[PDB]
């Protein structure tokens, strides 16, 4: 069994202060879309039919 | 202001201090720290429960003296 | 001598296992206010006196850092409770009592 | 050497925050310390974003906070954490004082004398703040409380007037509220600054009242991350009110215009003035409530005078201990008090919370501390 | 001024461009992220969500 | 019984090496060695053969505050790889550019070592010394220094930044210096019989053979700033330190600041 993840993230992203910060800056990116995309998909299916982007249909024209 | 190296005289004390990537952060978290809080309250549940308490007694009094002064009586 | 001099000691068994500070292993002059009196007495012990009221304070604050406690075994007994500092701090009290009453005059 | 060390500025701030020796052992209480100096950042960030759209005059100073709400990007945001702001600044001030009291932290009177003129300037702070909006409570609030310097004997009018500007809580009365409500935050935030310089002269106290010299620890990193994590609990504790309950503490009167024809029928302060607001309806003499009103907070400045135990910490003094939790049950108690009308028998019960609450200070706890050094045997 | 003109101080420089550049890196992605930057953003896969 | 059980389990013949140096003909000790230790059991004792497991290295601290001494005493070491790891020679390149320092030393100001140059100019201690102390598999490296009470902060922290600039900023120039002072002590060092049968006697166990002045030469060559840079951070950047003080240590760092200067926020 080769090395964990953990042992691998290190020496790869984490040893370098300079890699741990591109590292973080990345993973803020993702995790800003990740998170707001997933956290509003949970807010609407809890409100579903009640918020205008779902009775929005019925007044196209 | 106060500075290490100025502070106090210490004498004949050994300290043993293990480095934090080699130990646990939360070690025996739920053996150890449950019995701990338990000691703790009832060491300390007999000073601060009375008097929370005796509000607790006169909240309920004065508001229950409260709202039967205001309705009517036959007189 | 009597049975009720045995009463009093008895609250004051009570309210020193109640006080708490035997439980961190200190003594009752361990746990005294640091006034100018209080500096001079301690400054006045001899080295050994000295070096176990430090290292008692320092288990103390040590065990208080935890929010532990020694086990019973090795709480600090009312009878064994030496006053070590009571001597010193009466002198340093006497002294400044003195002066105190020359300035009088 | 070290350039942390000698240079003039990062010295000061590495004296303070960094190589600062710390007690080992200072519990959760000690972290209000840095959480009053977060919330009083907190409301001027805030507040300075509100005086961007805020104005000071009756026409449009309540609808000016209106238009905030609704117009601005983002404004109830800023506001409701500006209104709910000042409340944790109340909880961590009281929290932040009661850690004195019971630690005996008071013993360094500079420190704490200073700390009580911080209290009174931050609640002179909150009481022209409520002012601003213009609701019914901010100027029936205003009203009844300005109204107590006309018992002043000889001065009491012409006192009065010169506050109001006038003959009543009007115009110029609302606009140099806002012109003090905004110099204040930065005279208090200067006290805050020698507030600190009175303490880092003797170093924290800690939970056993004992001195800690032999064993110390740096600031950094142990109590960075201690007040980072106890700031992210505030920040909870702050939207948890903006998020879910942002009119929970406030009174529905203030989003009614001003009036002052009718009266509301219930006129309460927010909740960290309902036990000073008790203590001034109990008594019935109007120069009398203003002196027990006023002493109700000055009366912090005898407590290092009515200090008798040998042993500067309550840990270790149970009948203390349990007279301490009488005086935060009787403030509960004039804080419920506050919020009630004056009627039977509530003003029985507030005028005895009142005495129990003077009589705790000035004769029962100073007592309690010399029959504990008897059972001691010193 | 000329102080630094030498092999050692060019072999110091050698040592801290791979620094250097992660740092502009970090900088750089930290302002595309920071305001949303849509010309840099929008050539991302899975940040398109923009729906123009 | 103790120590008659200690000598015929250890005191055995695979386990020895008769060494010598000087004005002799290796015949005549090959004579005597038949002479003399040929009644000496080996090769097949019992099944009682001991062998050396490896050694744990724990990041720690242990701190004697004793503020009746004049003068503080403080170690701080990493793990070392063991006897027969080649990055010992760059390793030991790497300390000589630190070198060491003592209040009788005659240049100060204008040594070559930064650290001994800051520690003489500002007078942060009376003495330092880098090692790198080797056992089978692990070893110590490090430095050792003694100071009055205030300066304990201040060695420390030129002492954690030279290991860092050399982890991450090593020059060529001071790297030929490390070279050349290794050179210097290694011929200096096997100057005389005992030194060169010591160093006989002790390779033979260690690394199984006698490694000629000529091959340590050839490693030495071999180091450049890139291998100082690439070996220092194998065992230096980012590495739990083993710390050990004794005398007026209230001014010793904390561990974690300790272990915090073993990488730099900058790099
Ligand atoms: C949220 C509202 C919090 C209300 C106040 C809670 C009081 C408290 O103990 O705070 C925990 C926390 C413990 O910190 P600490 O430094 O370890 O001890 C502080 C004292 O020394 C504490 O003195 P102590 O050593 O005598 O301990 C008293 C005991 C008090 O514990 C209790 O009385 C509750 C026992 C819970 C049992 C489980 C029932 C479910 O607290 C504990 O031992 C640890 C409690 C851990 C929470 C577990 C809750 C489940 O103290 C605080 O944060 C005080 C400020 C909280 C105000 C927040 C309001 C905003
Ligand atoms: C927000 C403003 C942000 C200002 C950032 C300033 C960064 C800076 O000055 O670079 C020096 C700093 C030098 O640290 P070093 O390379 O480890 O060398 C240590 C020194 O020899 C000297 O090492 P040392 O042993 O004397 O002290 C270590 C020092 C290392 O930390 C620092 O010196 C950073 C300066 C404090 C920044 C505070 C953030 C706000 O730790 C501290 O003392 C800072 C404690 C923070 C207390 C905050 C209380 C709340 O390098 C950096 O941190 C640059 C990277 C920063 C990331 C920027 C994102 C792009
Ligand atoms: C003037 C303004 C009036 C406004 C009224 C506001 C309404 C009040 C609402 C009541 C909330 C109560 C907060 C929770 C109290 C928890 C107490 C506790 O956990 O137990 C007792 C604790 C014992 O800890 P020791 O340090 O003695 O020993 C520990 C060894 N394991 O001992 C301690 O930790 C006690 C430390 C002090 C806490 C301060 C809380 C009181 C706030 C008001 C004080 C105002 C004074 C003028
Ligand atoms: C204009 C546009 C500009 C945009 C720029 C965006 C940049 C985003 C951040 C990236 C910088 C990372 C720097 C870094 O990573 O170095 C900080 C430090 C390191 O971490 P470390 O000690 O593991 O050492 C690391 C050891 N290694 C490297 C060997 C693993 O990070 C920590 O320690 C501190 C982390 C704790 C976070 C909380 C602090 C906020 C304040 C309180 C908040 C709540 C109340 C206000
Ligand atoms: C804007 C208002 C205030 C701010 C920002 C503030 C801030 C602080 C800080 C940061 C500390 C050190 C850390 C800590 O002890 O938690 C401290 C300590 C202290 N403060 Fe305040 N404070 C304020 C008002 C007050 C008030 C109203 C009092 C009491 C009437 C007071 C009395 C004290 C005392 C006695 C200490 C020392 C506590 C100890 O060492 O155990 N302060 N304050
Ligand atoms: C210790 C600091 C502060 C405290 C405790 C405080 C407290 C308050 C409170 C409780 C209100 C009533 C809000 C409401 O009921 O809606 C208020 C209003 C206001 N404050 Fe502050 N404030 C502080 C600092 C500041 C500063 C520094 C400024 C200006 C830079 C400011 C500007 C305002 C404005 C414009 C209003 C009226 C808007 C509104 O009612 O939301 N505040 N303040
Ligand atoms: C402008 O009125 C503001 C009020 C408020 O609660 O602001 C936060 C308020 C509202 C209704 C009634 C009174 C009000 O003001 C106040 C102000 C107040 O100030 C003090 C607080 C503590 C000790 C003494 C005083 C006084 N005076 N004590 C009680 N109520
Ligand atoms: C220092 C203050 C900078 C203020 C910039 C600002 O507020 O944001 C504008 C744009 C918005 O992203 P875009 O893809 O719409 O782009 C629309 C372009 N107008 O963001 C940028 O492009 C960032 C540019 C940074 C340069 C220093
Ligand atoms: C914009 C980003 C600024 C980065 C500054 C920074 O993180 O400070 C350093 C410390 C951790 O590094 P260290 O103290 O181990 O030093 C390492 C020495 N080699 O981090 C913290 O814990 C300090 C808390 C800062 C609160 C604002």
């Amino acid at each position: 069994v080769a090395p964990t993840l953990t042992a691998r993230l290190y020496s790869l992203l984490f040893r370098r202060t300079s890699t741990f910060a591109l590292t973080i800056v990345v993973g803020a990116l993702f995790f800003e879309r990740a998170f707001d995309q997933g956290a509003d998909a949970i807010y609407e299916h809890i409100n579903e039919g009640k918020l205008w982007k779902h009775i929005k249909h019925k007044y196209e024209n | 202001g106060r500075q290490f190296g100025h502070l106090t005289r210490v004498r004949h004390v050994i300290t043993y201090s293990l480095s934090p990537f080699e130990q646990r952060a939360f070690p025996h978290y739920f053996s150890k720290g449950i019995p701990n809080v338990l000691r703790r309250t009832r060491a300390c549940i007999l000073r601060v429960a009375p008097p929370f308490v005796a509000f607790y007694l006169v909240y309920t009094w004065g508001t229950q003296e409260f709202e039967k002064s205001k309705r009517k009586n036959p007189a | 001598v009597s049975a009720s001099s045995r009463w009093l000691e008895g609250i004051r068994k009570w309210y020193y296992n109640a006080a708490g500070f035997n439980k961190l292993g200190l003594m009752r002059d361990d746990t005294i206010h640091e006034n100018d009196d209080v500096k001079e007495a301690i400054r006045r012990l001899p080295e050994n006196l000295y070096n176990d009221r430090v290292f008692r304070i320092k288990r103390a604050l040590d065990l208080s850092m935890r929010q532990q406690i020694l086990p019973k075994e090795q709480w600090t007994k009312y009878e064994e409770d030496k006053s070590y500092l009571e001597p010193y701090l009466k002198e340093v009290i006497r002294e400044r009592k003195e002066r105190e009453e020359w300035a009088k005059k | 050497t070290n350039i942390r060390k000698s240079h003039p500025l990062m010295k000061i701030v590495n004296n303070a925050f960094i190589d600062l020796p710390a007690p080992s052992n200072i519990s959760s209480w000690w972290n209000f310390g840095s959480l009053l100096g977060i919330c009083l950042i907190l409301q001027i960030l805030t507040g300075l974003f509100l005086a961007m759209h805020y104005t000071s005059d009756t026409t449009t100073a309540f609808s000016s906070v209106t238009h905030i709400c609704r117009d601005v990007n983002y404004g109830w945001i800023i506001r409701y954490m500006h209104a709910n702001g000042a409340s944790m600044f109340f909880i961590c001030l009281y929290m932040h004082v009661g850690r004195g009291l019971y630690y005996g932290s008071y013993t360094f009177l500079e420190t704490w004398n200073i700390g009580v003129i911080l209290l009174l300037t931050v609640m002179a702070t909150a009481f022209m703040g409520y002012v601003l909006p213009w609701g019914q409570m901010s100027f029936w609030g205003a009203t009844v409380i300005t109204n107590l310097l006309s018992a002043i004997p000889y001065i009491g009018t012409n006192l009065v007037e010169w506050i109001w500007g006038g003959f009543s809580v009007d115009k110029a009365t609302l606009t140099r509220f806002f012109a003090f409500h905004f110099i204040l935050p930065f005279i208090i935030m200067a006290i805050a600054m020698v507030h600190l310089l009175f303490l880092h002269e003797t170093g924290s106290n800690n939970p056993t009242g004992i001195s800690s010299d032999v064993d110390k620890i740096p600031f950094h990193p142990y109590y960075t991350i201690k007040d980072i994590l106890g700031a992210l609990l505030l920040i909870l504790a702050l939207m948890l009110l903006v998020l879910f309950a942002p009119d929970l503490l406030g009174d529905p009167d203030n989003y009614t215009p001003a009036n002052p024809l009718n009266t509301p029928p219930h006129i309460k302060p927010e909740w960290y003035f309902l036990f000073a607001y008790a203590i001034l309806r109990s008594i019935p003499n109007k120069l009398g409530g203003v002196l027990a009103l006023a002493f109700s907070i000055l009366i912090l400045a005898l407590i290092p005078l009515l200090h008798t135990s040998k042993q500067r910490s309550m840990m270790f003094r149970p009948l203390s201990q349990c007279l301490f939790w009488a005086l935060v049950a009787d403030l509960l108690t004039l804080t419920w008090i506050g919020g009630q009308p004056v009627e039977h028998p509530y003003i029985t019960i507030g005028q005895l919370a009142s005495v129990l609450y003077f009589l705790l200070i000035l004769v029962l706890m100073p007592t309690a501390g010399t029959i504990e050094n008897k059972l001691l045997k010193w | 001024l000329t102080r630094f003109l030498g092999p050692r101080y060019r072999q110091l420089a050698r040592n801290w461009v791979p620094t250097a550049s992660l740092w502009g890196a970090v900088g750089a992605v930290g302002l595309v992220w920071a305001t949303d930057w849509r010309l840099i953003l929008d050539w991302v896969p899975y940040i398109n969500g923009k729906f123009k | 019984a103790d120590l008659t059980e200690y000598l015929s389990r250890h005191y055995k013949a695979p386990r020895m090496v008769l060494a010598a140096a000087g004005g002799l003909e290796h015949r005549q000790l090959l004579d005597l060695a038949q002479k003399h230790f040929s009644g000496l059991s080996g090769t097949y004792d019992e099944d009682a053969v001991p062998t050396l497991s490896p050694c744990r290295f724990t990041g720690s601290q242990i701190c004697h505050r004793e503020d009746g001494l004049p003068l503080a005493h403080v170690a701080i070491a990493v793990e070392g790889p063991g006897w027969a790891h080649p990055d010992n020679v760059a390793l030991q390149v790497a300390n000589a550019i630190i070198g060491h320092y003592d209040c009788t030393y005659g240049g100060g100001a204008h040594l070559s070592s930064p650290l001994a140059s800051i520690a003489a100019t500002n007078k942060l201690c009376q003495s330092f010394q880098t090692f790198n102390i080797c056992y089978a598999d692990t070893g110590l490296l490090g430095a050792h220094f003694v100071c009055d009470h205030m300066s304990i902060d201040d060695m420390m922290f030129v002492l954690q930044g030279q290991w860092m600039r050399l982890c991450t900023s090593a020059t060529e120039s001071e790297v030929l210096r490390g070279k050349n002072l290794l050179r210097n002590a290694l011929v200096s060092h096997l100057d005389g019989t005992t030194p060169v049968c010591e160093d006989i006697g002790r390779s033979l166990l260690t690394y199984g053979r006698r490694i000629p002045l000529a091959e340590w030469e050839s490693r030495i060559a071999e180091v450049d700033a890139r291998v100082v840079r690439e070996v220092c951070s194998k065992y230096f950047y980012d590495q739990c330190p083993a710390v050990a003080g004794f005398g007026p240590i209230e001014q010793l760092p904390d561990y974690n600041r300790i272990r915090s200067g073993m990488f730099w926020l900058r790099f």
